[PDB]
């Protein structure tokens, strides 16, 4: 905690796996991402101005 | 039976994980799944 | 008011992916663990010194 | 003790306690039953779970 | 295909070597 | 009639039997000639 | 004829201070949802 | 009477813990 | 007590040991790198190589939608990719 | 003293007291059985079994009662909606006084045992001690559980002596008591065909006599009766708890995905009907044939019979509730008073379209309406800016068909997206929410709140199992490990067997 | 005079065999390219 | 707030009763 | 000697690594979980159930591998490799997911192996058995959320993957779909946890700094023998300490190890209730007389409707490619969102 | 009938609380004999 | 409610009848 409180964050895998094309191929870690990313826009629904969270 | 001392088979064997390891760390950059 | 900090925390800074987090479950589940096992394994080798109408 | 006309006539029924067959007597039998009654479970769960499908059952509301 | 036998292949050295060179020992296992 | 997973309910029966039936074989055959003394 | 199955019953003073916590917090736990 | 309930809770709990320290079963060395 | 077994460090630092298992245990890595690199891998457990996720022109996902037309299902998925 | 965990061993060696406290056990639970009929026929409405059944009033022991045959009240009134009924003594009021009275003998058998504990039948002849010869008793109980079973199912359940059992169609609208043949064939194994539950009884009977007279006649071998402990009746305990549990699982299983004994009509709809459109399909068959015999449309649909269109609502669908959302589900979305009947969307091009169904894991959905194919093309959007499906500009209409609205089209857009919002529950009803004071939030059925509770007794009864199986076991070692035991017998080598003292070296 | 195959000998090589096979098939893993 | 008027009950038979039954042996206890 | 009681001599032998009756189930069920597990997360693919990659051979590191669950339209299929779904075919079988069901029941099955070795063992060696007593918690809680969970839903696929992040995936959706944290009986369980790994740390930790000087070295592991009589630590001043720092303490040594079980213990059985529950989807979820006064009263809120908020964002944001059998198909406009984010 | 809702919380405490009393005082007086 | 409420404690007092007249003590003369 006390070191996220600086924002060096949890491991980041969204789009880490891609085929020869290069079309993603999701993993549980882009699972994970579309929850946070639910979280995300909705807490302080009224708070956010601008389009990054930065703090 | 202890011909070859226990302290010298230790540093081999871990030389050998450490080995091991650090190309599964490499492979996190490099190839399938590096997000490249 | 907790909870809502540990959801927002997870949204904000991916904390489950995070090694320290997972060390701390690992801290956590195996403190549990362990104090199961330790009291259960002192709680089988009591030396009998009572009857079993009285509390162990 | 007290003596009731139903005891005594209850009383042999209950005057065999610790009375056994010597050694193992009939477990090899039980256990052929235990055994068919296993395999008998089996089939009756895989045709709920639709694992084991059989002519003419129908495991749906539709029976 | 022909991989079903390259794959095995060095398992199967492997099985000798060890199998050779402890053969002698093993044998005493017999009692 | 005999359906074809019956045939499997069958396969795995049997399957089922020889694994537990060389289990057991194995270890009678080892545990008469490993014996404990007394 | 009096039975000689009777036992006493005992509850000393520190397993009642804890048997009353486990029921106090068991209410202050339930009781939000018993109003829901 | 919800607000009231919590409050009394809460409240015996607090006078347990006052029994529970200073009119404890005393530990002696037996 | 001892249950009877030669002790560990014995066997380790045993040349015996190594002379055996200087082969096998190199032997054995070789047979999983193999298993891998002639593509064997992927024929037994139908992983899909980076070409075979998708066909060329699709986004959708071969997801099986049917209980015991599934294996059908898998198989008429892998013939839309050539 | 005793610890208080441990209050109720004074009966471990005492039969008769035993039995008291059994009986009175027995009378508790008859007793209850009583009560709970009674406050079900104090608070049932009888008046719409289409529409209010008995699972949508909370009604848990009602079920019991009619799956088995009784179905009327003395008051005159029967579940199936039939008036003007004589029951005889056999109405859910005289099966409740029947086990209120019950419950009172129980109660006075119990006080004789208690007082008259020592009888001379609990003592063994030999030594004088208490003893109970358990597993000649095993013998006995179940001899007497074969015949029972056999003779409920030879003539209770074929109706050869007695009503049968509760039987219907396969989508639970023509519901009945009706005797039932035995099905021998491999098709008795299927859960839902109720002639396996008469085959079942009648098979299982039998060999439960043949069984229990070998237990009367047999002794066990000694090399089980050490291992078991068959002179303990703990060891009882611990295998009745199992087999407890192990019946107590499959009747939370069979409860919740259906079988015949656990019918629609009884205990409402399961979840599976929801998510497999059970009722949905069945509803089009019947509509698509309609209009296969040039009936218009409002012929069709106002041919759907009310108690079709409302299986096909998922405030029916027993996986919609709360753990604390107390209550019947008239409580909830209140009592079904009509089919208001079957909302046709449709955009400004004329082209049907079909509200998106909310799925049983969702607490709220959005209203999403697709074309045949799937295609969005109406929504109701959150952020208006750039919205692109709104039912404003796509100009989406709803038109009624059967029911209450039968012909009525409404154009408004507010009021169309009303009912789109109540689209994704099914088919749309009318309800009284003010009888209740209902707060419209789904509540669970009964085949819900008895699966959650078997599920979790179930599961409790395994720690039991453990616990009772232990103490049998290890008896010895209950107070405490033996205080004179040396390392030669834990410590390793000492011997080649672990616990053999013979074994040495 | 030790035995040199026991329980205890099929216990490790039931573990370390399949064991280095899977590492040998891991470390190939790291070259493969998309 | 609408709260269940049950609720109230519950409650203070879930407290009163489990802890008289603790007070009852307690107190008998105390005095053999 | 019967083969029998020749049998049982040479399986209760004091070997190296003790096997019994009990072995004869646990070995092999226990082998083959785990092996099927590394097997499947080094080279098994999630693509056809999931629409996920979940392998070392996909490119997938430690955290996001795993076996994953089957697709939903498998029901509660047993998936038996010789059964109608697969019908003999391995490779079909692993696609399909039936590595996930060969796990988890060779898995059920060694853990009941695993706790009658508990109980084979301590029988022998003549102790009680409080940890089989014990481990009676860890299989709540897998029958209950492996098992039961699943069963009580559509399918298998919406129980638990083996793997790091399908684990935090499991966390999140109940978060978002069973608002889990407001649950009382998960609320017990970690009351359990965390007090059991309090007790855990204070106990040790108690210990240590209480211990009698029985040598005379600064390394104090090395004044204790097993088989002393006497106490390698004082109760009495531990004792004191604590009555004094925190106003109570332990004084009955059997009574604080049998608490260090019970905690622990029944946390985890607190928390398998209440999973039984969410089988059912019967959720700890609202409170009523908040739901109707927040609906009238807009200025009403508190952090119990702020939560349900963000359920709401995790729900609409996850599931069409967490559920991608449902086809979830929501247009931007849809999507629950404040402003800018 | 539209009663007061207290009725039944004050009923069931009037019983219980006078009814415990007298429990506890005469249990703990057989303890002595 | 009401009805269960006032039901219930006449059959308490029925109860106690029961206990108070077969589980009385036994008066003992001198
Ligand atoms: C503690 C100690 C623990 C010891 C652990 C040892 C572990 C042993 C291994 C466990 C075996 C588990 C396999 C259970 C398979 C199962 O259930 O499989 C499920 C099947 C039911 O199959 C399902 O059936 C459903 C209902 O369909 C039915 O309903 C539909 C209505 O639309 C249609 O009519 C359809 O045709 C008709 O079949 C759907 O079809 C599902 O997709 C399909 O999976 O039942 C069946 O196999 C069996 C049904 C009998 C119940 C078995 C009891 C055990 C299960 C407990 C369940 C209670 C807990 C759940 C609470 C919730
Ligand atoms: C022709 C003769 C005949 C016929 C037609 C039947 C017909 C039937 N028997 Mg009967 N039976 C018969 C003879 C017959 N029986 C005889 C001679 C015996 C021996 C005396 C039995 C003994 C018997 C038993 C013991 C059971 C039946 C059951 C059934 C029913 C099976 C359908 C069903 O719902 O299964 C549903 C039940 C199952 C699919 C079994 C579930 C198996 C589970 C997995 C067991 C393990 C549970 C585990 C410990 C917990 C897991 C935890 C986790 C997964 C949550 C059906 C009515 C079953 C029943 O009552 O169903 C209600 C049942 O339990 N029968
Ligand atoms: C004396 C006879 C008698 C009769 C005719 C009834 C009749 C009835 N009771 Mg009542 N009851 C009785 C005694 C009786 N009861 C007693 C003594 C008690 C106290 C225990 C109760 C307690 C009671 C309760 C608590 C409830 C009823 C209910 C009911 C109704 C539904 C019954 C039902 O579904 O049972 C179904 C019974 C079973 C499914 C049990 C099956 C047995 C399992 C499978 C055990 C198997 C183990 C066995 C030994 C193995 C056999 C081996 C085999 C090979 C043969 C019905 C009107 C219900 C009702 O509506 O109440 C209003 C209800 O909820 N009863
Ligand atoms: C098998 C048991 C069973 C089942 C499944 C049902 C099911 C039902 N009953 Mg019935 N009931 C039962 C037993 C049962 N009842 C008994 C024994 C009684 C006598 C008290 C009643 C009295 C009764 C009444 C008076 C009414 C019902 C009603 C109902 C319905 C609604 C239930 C409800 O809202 O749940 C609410 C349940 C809960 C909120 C569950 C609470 C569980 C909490 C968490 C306590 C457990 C926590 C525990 C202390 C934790 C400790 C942990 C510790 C070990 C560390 C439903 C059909 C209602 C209805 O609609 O009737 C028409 C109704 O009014 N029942
Ligand atoms: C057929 C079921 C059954 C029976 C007859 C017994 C009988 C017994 N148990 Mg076992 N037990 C059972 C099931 C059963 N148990 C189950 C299912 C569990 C798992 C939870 C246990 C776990 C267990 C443990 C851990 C212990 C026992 C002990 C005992 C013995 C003393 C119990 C006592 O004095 O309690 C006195 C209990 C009280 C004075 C009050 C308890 C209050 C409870 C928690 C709430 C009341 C519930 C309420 C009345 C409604 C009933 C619900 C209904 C659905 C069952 C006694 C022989 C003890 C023992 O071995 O002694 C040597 C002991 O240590 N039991
Ligand atoms: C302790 C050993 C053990 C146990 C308990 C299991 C248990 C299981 N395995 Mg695993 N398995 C094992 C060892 C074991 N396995 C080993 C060693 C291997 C390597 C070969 C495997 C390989 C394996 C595969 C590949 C698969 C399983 C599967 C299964 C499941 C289905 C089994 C089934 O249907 O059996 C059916 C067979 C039986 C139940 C045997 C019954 C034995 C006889 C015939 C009973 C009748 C006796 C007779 C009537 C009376 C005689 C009396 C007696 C005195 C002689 C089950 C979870 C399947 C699975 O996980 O799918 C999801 C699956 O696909 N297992
Ligand atoms: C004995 C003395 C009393 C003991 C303490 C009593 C309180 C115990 C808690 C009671 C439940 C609290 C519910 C809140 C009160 C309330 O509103 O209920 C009230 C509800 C009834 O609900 C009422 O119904 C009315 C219509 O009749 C209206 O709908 C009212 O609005 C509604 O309040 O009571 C119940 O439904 C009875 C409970 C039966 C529940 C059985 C199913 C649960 C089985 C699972 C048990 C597993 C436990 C595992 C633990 C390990
Ligand atoms: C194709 C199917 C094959 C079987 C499939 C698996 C099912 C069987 C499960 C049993 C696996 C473990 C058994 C191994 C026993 C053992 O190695 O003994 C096997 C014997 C005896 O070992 C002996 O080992 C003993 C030590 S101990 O028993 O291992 O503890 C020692 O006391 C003794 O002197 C020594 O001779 O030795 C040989 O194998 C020599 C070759
Ligand atoms: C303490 C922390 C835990 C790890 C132990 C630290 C060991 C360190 C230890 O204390 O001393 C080392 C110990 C003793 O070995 P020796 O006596 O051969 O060595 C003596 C040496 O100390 C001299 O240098 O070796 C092991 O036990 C090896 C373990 C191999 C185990 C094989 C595993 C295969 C069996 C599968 C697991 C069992 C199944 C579970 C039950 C189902
Ligand atoms: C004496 C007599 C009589 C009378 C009778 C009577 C009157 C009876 C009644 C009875 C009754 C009337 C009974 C009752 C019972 C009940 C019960 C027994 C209950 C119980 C319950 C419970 C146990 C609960 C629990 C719970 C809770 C509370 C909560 C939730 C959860 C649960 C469910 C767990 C007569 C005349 C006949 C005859 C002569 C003699
Ligand atoms: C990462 C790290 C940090 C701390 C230091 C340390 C050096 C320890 C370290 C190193 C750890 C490393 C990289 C560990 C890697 C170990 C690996 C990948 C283990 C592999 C073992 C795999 C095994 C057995 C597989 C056996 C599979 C079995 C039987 C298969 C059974 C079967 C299945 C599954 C299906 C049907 C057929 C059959 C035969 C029934
Ligand atoms: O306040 Mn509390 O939460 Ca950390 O980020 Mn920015 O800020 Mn607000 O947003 Mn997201
Ligand atoms: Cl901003």
């Amino acid at each position: 905690i006390s070191t996220m409180a600086f924002n060096l964050n949890g491991f980041n895998f969204n789009h880490s796996v891609i085929d020869a094309k290069g079309n993603v191929i999701n993993t549980w870690a882009d699972i994970i991402n579309r929850a946070n990313l639910g979280m995300e826009v909705m807490h302080e629904r009224n708070a956010h101005n601008f389009p990054l969270d930065l703090a | 039976g202890g011909r070859i001392p226990l302290w010298i088979v230790a540093t081999v064997a871990g030389m050998g994980v450490i080995v091991i390891v650090g190309l599964f760390f490499y492979g996190a950059y490099a190839g399938l799944g590096s997000s490249l | 008011g907790t909870f809502n900090f540990m959801i927002v925390f997870q949204a904000e800074h991916n904390i489950l992916m995070h090694p320290f987090h997972q060390l701390g479950v690992a801290g956590v589940f195996g403190g549990a663990l362990f104090c199961a096992m330790h009291g259960s394994l002192v709680t089988s080798s009591l030396i009998r010194e009572t009857t079993e109408t009285e509390s162990a | 003790a007290r003596r009731t006309w139903l005891g005594d006539i209850l009383r042999p029924l209950n005057s065999e306690y610790g009375k056994v067959a010597p050694g193992w007597g009939t477990t090899p039998l039980m256990a052929v039953f235990m055994g068919l009654f296993l395999v008998f479970l089996l089939i009756i769960l895989e045709i709920y779970n639709s694992t084991l499908i059989l002519d003419g059952v129908n495991v749906s509301w539709k029976a | 295909d022909w991989r079903v036998l390259v794959v095995l292949l060095p398992v199967l050295l492997a099985a000798g070597w060890a199998v050779r060179n402890i053969l002698p020992y093993a044998v005493k296992q017999v009692q | 009639t005999i359906t074809p997973s019956l045939k499997g309910f069958f396969i795995g029966l049997l399957s089922g039997a020889v694994v537990l039936g060389l289990t057991f074989a194995v270890l009678i055959a080892i545990s008469q000639i490993d014996k404990v003394q007394r | 004829e009096p039975n000689p199955n009777r036992q006493p019953v005992e509850l000393n003073r520190t397993s009642l201070y804890l048997g009353l916590l486990l029921i106090l917090v068991l209410a202050l736990l339930f009781s939000s949802y018993f109003f829901n | 009477m919800e607000t009231i309930t919590y409050v009394f809770i809460f409240a015996c709990i607090i006078a347990l813990f006052f029994f529970a320290i200073f009119f404890r079963e005393p530990p002696r060395i037996t | 007590g001892t249950t009877g077994e030669r002790p560990f460090s014995d066997i380790i630092t045993s040349v015996r040991y190594w002379v055996i298992h200087s082969i096998t245990i190199p032997a054995l890595f070789i047979a999983g790198w193999l298993f891998v690199s002639t593509g064997l891998a992927y024929d037994v457990f139908g992983t899909p190589r980076p070409d075979s996720y998708y066909a060329q022109e699709q986004r959708s996902i071969p997801l099986v939608t049917d209980r015991f037309e599934a294996k059908q299902q898998v198989e008429t998925f892998l013939e839309q990719l050539k | 003293g005793l610890p208080w965990y441990r209050v109720h061993t004074v009966l471990i060696n005492d039969p008769g007291r035993l039995i008291a406290a059994h009986l009175m056990h027995t009378a508790l639970v008859a007793g209850w059985a009583g009560s709970m009929a009674l406050y079900e026929l104090a608070t049932f409405d009888p008046s719409d079994p289409v529409l209010n059944p008995m699972w949508r009033q909370g009604m848990f022991v009602l079920p019991f009662m009619a799956r088995l045959g009784v179905t009327g009240s003395w008051s005159g009134w029967s579940i199936t909606g039939e008036t003007g009924i004589d029951p005889g003594f056999w109405s859910f009021e005289g099966v409740a006084l029947a086990h209120i009275v019950l419950s009172g003998l129980l109660f006075l058998a119990a006080c004789w045992h208690w007082v008259y504990w020592d009888l001379e039948l609990f003592r063994d002849p030999r030594t004088g001690e208490p003893a109970l010869d358990l597993p000649k008793m095993f013998g006995i109980h179940l001899f007497l559980a074969g015949l029972l079973c056999f003779g409920f199912g030879a003539f209770h359940l074929t109706g050869l002596f007695g009503p049968g059992m509760w039987v219907s169609d396969p989508y639970g609208l023509t519901g009945s008591v009706q005797p039932v043949a035995p099905e021998w064939g491999p098709d008795g194994f299927n859960p839902y065909n109720p002639g396996g539950v008469v085959a079942h009884h009648i098979a299982a009977g039998i060999v439960g006599i043949i069984a229990g007279l070998f237990h009367i006649l047999v002794r066990p071998p000694q090399r089980l009766y050490k291992a078991l402990r068959m002179g303990n009746i703990e060891t009882v305990l611990s295998s009745s708890i199992a087999a407890v549990f192990f019946a107590a699982f499959v009747v939370a299983g069979t409860m919740w995905y259906g079988s015949a004994t656990t019918p629609i009509e009884l205990f409402g709809p399961t979840r599976y009907q929801w998510d497999s459109s059970y009722f949905q399909q069945e509803i089009n068959r019947r509509v698509q044939a309609s209009l296969a015999s040039g009936a218009t449309l409002e012929e069709a649909w106002s041919a759907i019979p009310e108690k079709l269109a409302f299986y096909d609502y998922i405030g029916n669908n027993p996986a919609k509730g709360g753990l604390f959302r107390t209550g019947p589900m008239n409580k909830g979305d209140g009592i079904a008073q009509a089919w208001k009947g079957h909302a046709v969307f449709r955009n400004k091009e004329g082209e049907e379209l079909f509200v998106r169904r909310m799925p049983a894991f969702f607490e709220s959905f959005p209203v999403i309406l697709t074309d045949k194919n799937g295609v969005v093309k109406a929504d109701i959007p959150f952020r208006r800016a750039e919205s692109k499906y709104s039912f404003e500009q796509q100009g989406v209409t709803v038109s009624f068909y059967g029911g209450e609205l039968n012909g009525q089209t409404f154009t408004d857009p507010p009021t169309v997206k009303s009912y789109a919002r109540k689209a994704i529950f099914g088919e749309i009803f009318e309800f009284d929410t003010e009888t209740l004071n209902s707060d419209g939030i789904f509540r669970t059925s009964p085949r819900g709140w008895f699966t959650f509770a078997h599920a979790v007794f179930a599961l409790l009864f395994f720690f039991g199992h453990i616990w009772h199986g232990a103490r049998t076991l290890f008896r010895d070692v209950f107070s405490g490990i033996d205080p004179e035991l040396s390392p030669e017998q834990v410590e390793w080598g000492f011997y080649q067997k672990v616990g053999d003292v013979t074994t040495r070296r | 005079s030790y035995p040199i195959f026991t329980v205890r000998w099929v216990a490790v090589h039931t573990l370390a065999v399949p064991t280095i096979f899977f590492l040998g098939a891991i470390a190939a893993m790291q070259f493969i390219q998309r | 707030m609408e709260v269940n008027q049950l609720g109230l009950i519950a409650t203070a038979l879930f407290v009163l009763v489990p802890s008289v039954f603790l007070i009852i042996l307690y107190v008998q206890t105390e005095s053999q | 000697r019967g083969w029998f009681d020749i049998l049982d001599d040479w399986l209760k032998r004091d070997r190296f690594v003790f096997v019994g009756w009990s072995g004869i189930l646990l070995f092999p069920c226990a082998y083959l979980a785990l092996g099927g597990w590394l097997t499947g997360t080094t080279f098994v693919t999630s693509w056809y159930t999931h629409g996920l990659a979940s392998s070392y051979l996909e490119g997938c590191n430690f955290l996001t591998v795993a076996v994953s669950t089957p697709a939903n339209s498998m029901g509660h299929s047993l998936l038996l490799l010789w059964g109608p779904e697969a019908q003999g075919d391995f490779t079909r079988w692993c696609q399909l997911g039936g590595l996930w069901t060969f796990i988890a029941l060779h898995g059920a099955f060694g853990l009941i192996g695993f706790m009658l070795r508990q109980f084979e063992i301590a029988r022998l060696v003549g102790v009680r058995p409080y940890n089989a007593i014990a481990f009676s918690a860890p299989i709540a809680v897998f029958v209950s959320v492996f098992l039961i969970y699943p069963l009580g839903q559509s399918s298998w696929f919406f129980a638990p993957s083996f793997g790091v992040a399908a684990i935090f995936r499991f966390l999140l959706f109940f978060q978002g779909f069973h608002n889990w944290t407001l649950n009382p009986f998960h609320m017990m369980g970690v009351a359990g946890v965390l007090g059991g790994a309090l007790l855990c740390a204070i106990h040790g930790a108690t210990v240590e700094n209480t211990l009698f000087q029985d040598g005379e070295g600064a390394s104090t592991f090395r004044a204790f023998n097993p088989t002393q009589a006497e106490e390698t630590y004082s109760m009495v001043t531990a004792n004191r300490f604590w009555s004094q720092i925190f106003g109570i303490a332990f004084s009955n040594k059997r009574w604080l190890h049998f608490f260090m079980l019970f905690v622990p213990v029944t946390g985890l059985w607190m928390s398998a209730i209440g999973v039984v529950g969410l089988a059912l989807n019967l959720r700890s979820y609202d409170f009523i007389s908040q739901e109707i006064r927040a609906a009238e009263d807009p200025e009403f809120e508190t952090f119990y409707t702020k939560n349900l908020l963000l359920n709401e964002g995790i729900r609409a944001w996850m599931a069409p490619q967490d559920q991608p059998h449902e086809n979830f198909v929501f247009p931007e406009e849809v999507l629950p969102r404040g402003n800018a984010l």
